[PDB]
RNA sequence: AGGACCGAACCGACUAAUGUUGAAAAAUUAGCGGAUGACUUGUGGCUGGGGGUGAAAGGCCAAUCAAACCGGGAGAUAGCU
RNA sequence: ACACAGGUGGUCAGGUAGAGAAUACCAAGGCGCUUGAGAGAACUCGGGUGAAGGAACUAGGCAAAAUGGUGCCGUAACUUC
RNA sequence: AAUUCCUUGUCGGGUAAGUUCCGACCUGCACGAAUGGCGUAAUGAUGGCCAGGCUGUCUCCACCCGAGACUCAGUGAAAU
RNA sequence: CGAUGUCGGCUCAUCACAUCCUGGGGCUGAAGUAGGUCCCAAGGGUAUGGCUGUUCGCCAUUUAAAGUGGUACGCGAGCUGGGUUUAGAACGUCGUGAGACAGUUCGGUCCCUAUCUGCCGUGGGCGCUGGAGAACUGAGGGGGGCUGCUCCUAGUACGAGAGGACCGGAGUGGACGCAUCACUGGUGUUCGGGUUGUCAUGCCAAUGGCACUGCCCGGUAGCUAAAUGCGGAAGAGAUAAGUGCUGAAAGCAUCUAAGCACGAAACUUGCCCCGAGAUGAGUUCUCCCUGACCCUUUAAGGGUCCUGAAGGAACGUUGAAGACGACGACGUUGAUAGGCCGGGUGUGUAAGCGCAGCGAUGCGUUGAGCUAACCGGUACUAAUGAACCGUGAGGCUUAACCU
């Protein structure tokens, strides 16, 4: 194997732009609150989509 | 000259009073409707498209629903484009199905390669493979070279590379028709053809007998 | 698959008499075989029978002639001129695999005793 | 299946009993044999008056085989052992007397009508 | 390649998969509410939903039934007792799921199992 | 009666896969030779580098062998990189 | 080297099967490992089941497999007895 | 021949074909009686050759239950 | 000499040629069977066993050929390790002796996590200077080319006898590249049963695990040859060699000079196949976006409030598509999947009961009970609605159109 000295970071960060992709999509407003929700997640009251899902 | 697109329903044996049992591949034709004819001054070549399943309005566009504005929508599994000769011909009112062989006992198949995975070498192409006994070091599935040792230069294009399946031809040149009915969309062709029952299936006129 | 299924109730049939692994049928046949088409007579037992509809073999063996002499009668194919249901097995595994290993009085099956 | 060394019965009388395949005789990269096929045969167990030589080289033709005929539609026919009969290497034909079973029909289809014609039925 | 199959593997061997629902259920039957992950809430229901139209349809050796798979003699301390017919009036949909996903700093697809109808 | 004889532990490291900046300064796996003996093993001790100890291999002698470890003579000596 | 997949003298020897500390299922008693959720591709490795041939492979039946238990019946040449 | 370079020594047997095996000959470049002679029972991780058993090494390989490879979260090297 | 791992084979190809078979012909001490030899020529092709490290050579039986060379004496980050060439043992010859010996025999542990180039599949980005979406054209460049046996022409010409034809036609198999699970077999720890030991089972029954799926029988769905099939064609065009016609140099003669027609596995199409990073980055069909204000040594930009079309995108419910991404289905304007109902199958007739037996254990209810993948009905369960991404008709040239 070799590799010379150190890789340039003008090809180590175009390497690194394709990693993880991640994206702002700014969240979607809860269905019984007036705050943001993860998708498809549970929120601080126990909720989800309009319904119950643990006790407090 | 034109082909026909219907897909493989299943395989069977349609036996005869005559004491063979004949295999078959088993079709089922719902016809292709028709949605441009391509003649006059369109970049020196004439052509139909035919289209062969069904999309839902709630998943087609206003420019996909575009591209059928000649007879109108209905698109869905593919396009499908034939070369067509000088006629003046209309795109309205027309549609093919199995009638298209009612009197022509030789066809041409081209079924398109199916998913195998990483599909590799040995599932692929019959390469060869060896016994787990002594030695052997990690060389016991190898392409027995795909080039060769460095004075007659690169790789050379003989030996065929090791990958997944799909957009392949896959054809087969000439089967026997046993059965058409034009009023049944029904098609049997003898024997055993490419892809499976989700695989979408083109027949053509043989080019050789 | 129920598509070709549905072209099945084109090419079996249906109407046969009760008969399964180890019993006598009997059949008389022609085997297609010479100019003035002579009917002769098949000696065996049923080593399989049913349930892959079209694709059931309906296959005889005679067993105590040595080897070969086993034929597929194909349930609904029109090959036979007469068959007859003559002696019953006692059959509980059916598939008849220890014929590929035993002779003569060993080979015989049980005699359906009550 | 029928290949190198494989060792073939007579079905003949009175000049050898066990014979070994030396060729299967059809041309280059060949495998098998079948009913009404030649085969490159020698002598491994002859009989004392018998006029084919121990050790010696001939041809035969296969006329049974375990593993059987598929050319019938339906029925696959198997038949008894691995047996094949004996040929004149100066005069054509089979050389014996007498041949055992009933056989199939098929061989007639080339040049082995004698092996019917004797005391066969089929 | 997965050309036909269709069973859901877990990690380790078969016996060991078995082996944990077989426990589990006999959980779930106790405490009346269980939250897991996807691949064990999903699978859980295996062998053990069939037991819930056991109560209505006609059947023969009805106590060997219920105990020649999952094996446990302490779920039908409940089953066939204060659990069955009011739910096989249903014809199927007996559990919940309420996915949502996650744990504390972690990703694991977590599922809150309880039966349809649960007084609060 | 017996260096009889099968078979584990117990003593070995012969077969093949494996490792050889390893689970390891030689053992992970299944077989294999010996298995109350010219056997093995816990404790204490004896024999010491031109000196030991070997059914004695140019084997072994505290990471070191046709000759162990240490500091000193010592910045031996080098028609040479 | 390590909160080490190793090594370490003695005593106990439970139930059932078994000749048995071979070997398996259970007691007294101990444990489910001081990183997890998975995904269901080759390739690699541990392991299984096989039609009809048959040593034809290879340096070589290596490796693997049928073999394998003892009750009675039976057992050649050779011999330092 | 643990010995013969010069040769696959030869005749008989073994196979269709035997630079290897067994038997026989002397047709030994330099064999031979303590740098020992002739041969055998027992013993073997056993050289080689004949025949059999049985077999996925081979005809011809096919499918299968797991563990890495593969994905994410945590910790985190080297020859070069 | 600061290294290039040296034999041959195994395995697998390419190029060169004075061509072994194949395609086209000639000459003969070419009847025929053939054998021999020279061009036109390197596309398709070009031994299985026994002894041998074989380099060679010998032997048994075959063939469409048993043609010739190059390649680090072709292929060690491929396979083999018999040979070369170490370390152990011993014998023979040479020396007084350590030692020597392509002397002889049996032989002898061998590294690694492809950083870089190339290549398949596929994400992210660049690209056509407005965005989006669904598809096709294919410039051009490759692949693939080879045969026996049988019947007929014909046992006819030729030939004591035996033997035996070329010009053509058809049937079918092998070799070689792919395809498919219908059929035929193997497999199948997600399904049923038998069975040794033991545990669980309160006890016994009849039942479920564990011991390598404990062992042994059967096996649906899938996968695959030992199973079953399709295919490498003929013509067309233009040519070399060669066949020639007409005709000079050479009053003749001449296939060549002018004139001019044929003609091969070669050339090029035809068959098969890829291809727009074809930066020569194409065209086929289509959708949609058409506001003000402040400022400047400004035709170039900044500053403010506005912008939402066409169409994408994250998470669901999922799929014999798949390493992750990609990709098919579905997403209430709903059957995408589980559950339920039913159809479908596999196993082998149980439990309990009654009859027969002292009993093991049968028989009648009973093809009993238990039971995988096929695929119709059933919203029972489960797919969050807003939201998020995406922008304002796009510089110049010009035929034409509207005004």
């Amino acid at each position: 194997a070799v590799q010379q000295n150190k890789p340039t970071r003008s090809k180590r960060g175009m390497r690194r732009s394709h990693d993880a992709l991640t994206a702002v999509t700014s969240l979607s407003v809860d269905k019984t609150s007036g705050e943001k929700h993860l998708r498809h997640h549970i929120t601080a009251d126990g909720y989800y989509r309009g319904r119950k899902v643990i006790a407090k | 000259m034109i082909g026909l697109v219907g897909k493989k329903v299943g395989m069977t044996r349609i036996f005869t009073e005559d004491g063979v049992s004949i295999p078959v591949t088993v079709i089922e034709v719902e016809a292709n409707r028709v949605t441009q004819v391509k003649d006059l001054a369109n970049d020196g070549y004439r052509a139909i498209q035919v289209t062969t399943g069904a999309k839902k309005a709630n998943r087609v566009t206003k420019p996909e629903a575009g591209h059928f504005a000649k007879a109108g929508v209905e698109a869905g599994r593919g396009l499908w484009e034939f070369r067509l000769a000088e006629g003046e011909e209309f795109t309205v009112g027309q549609s093919i199905s199995v009638e298209l062989f009612a009197d022509v006992k030789k066809v041409d198949v081209t079924g398109t390669s199916k998913g195998k995975g990483f599909a590799g070498t040995v599932k692929r192409w019959n390469f060869r493979t060896q016994d787990a006994t002594h030695g052997n070091s990690l060389s016991h599935r190898v392409p027995g070279s795909i080039g060769q040792n460095q004075t007659p230069g690169k790789v050379f294009k003989g030996k065929k590379m090791a990958g997944q399946m799909g957009n392949e031809r896959v054809t087969v040149q000439s089967l026997d028709v046993v059965r058409v009915d034009a009023e049944r969309n029904l098609l049997l062709v003898k024997g055993a053809v490419p892809g499976a029952t989700g695989s979408d299936l083109i027949v053509k006129p043989a080019v050789k007998a | 698959s129920n598509i070709i299924k549905q072209l099945e109730q084109e090419q079996m049939k249906q109407d046969v008499p009760s008969f399964r692994p180890g019993d006598t049928v009997e059949v008389k046949v022609w085997v297609v075989e010479g100019s003035k088409k002579r009917l002769q007579a098949f000696e065996g037992v049923v080593i399989a029978i049913r349930n892959r509809g079209l694709h059931s073999a309906f296959t005889v063996r005679k067993i105590s002639n040595g080897e070969g002499v086993e034929r597929v009668f194909q349930t609904h194919s029109p090959v036979v001129d007469s068959i007859s249901v003559k002696r019953r097995g006692a059959v509980r595994k059916a598939k008849l695999y220890y014929l590929r290993e035993r002779t003569g009085k060993a080979a015989r099956i049980k005699e359906r005793l009550n | 299946m029928i290949q190198e060394q494989t060792m073939l019965n007579v079905a003949d009388n009175s000049g050898a009993r066990r014979v070994m395949c030396i060729k299967v005789l059809g041309g280059s990269h060949r495998r098998y044999a079948g009913v009404g096929d030649i085969i490159k045969i020698t002598i491994k167990e002859a009989i004392p008056r018998g006029k084919v030589k121990k050790g010696d080289v001939l041809k035969a033709v296969v006329v049974r085989t375990k593993k059987g005929v598929r050319r019938p539609d339906g029925s696959v026919i198997r038949f008894d052992g691995n047996a094949c009969v004996l040929l004149n290497n100066n005069s054509e034909q089979p050389i014996g007397t007498r041949i055992f079973g009933p056989v199939t029909r098929e061989l007639r289809s080339e040049k082995f009508m004698k092996i019917i014609s004797l005391a066969p039925e089929v | 390649m997965r050309h036909r199959k269709s069973g859901r593997q877990l990690n380790r061997n078969s016996s060991h998969r078995q082996a944990m629902f077989r426990n589990m259920a006999g959980s779930l039957v106790r405490h009346e509410i269980i939250k897991t992950t996807l691949p064990k809430a999903k699978e859980l229901r295996r062998v053990v939903e069939p037991l819930i139209t056991l109560a209505k349809t006609d059947s023969v050796a009805n106590r060997r039934l219920a105990f020649a798979r999952t094996r446990d003699n302490e779920i039908v301390a409940k089953l066939f007792n204060e659990l069955g017919p009011r739910f096989a009036s249903r014809a199927g949909g007996y559990t919940r799921i309420l996915k949502c996903g996650f744990r504390a700093g972690d990703n694991a697809p977590m599922a809150y199992i309880e039966l349809v109808d649960r007084s609060e």
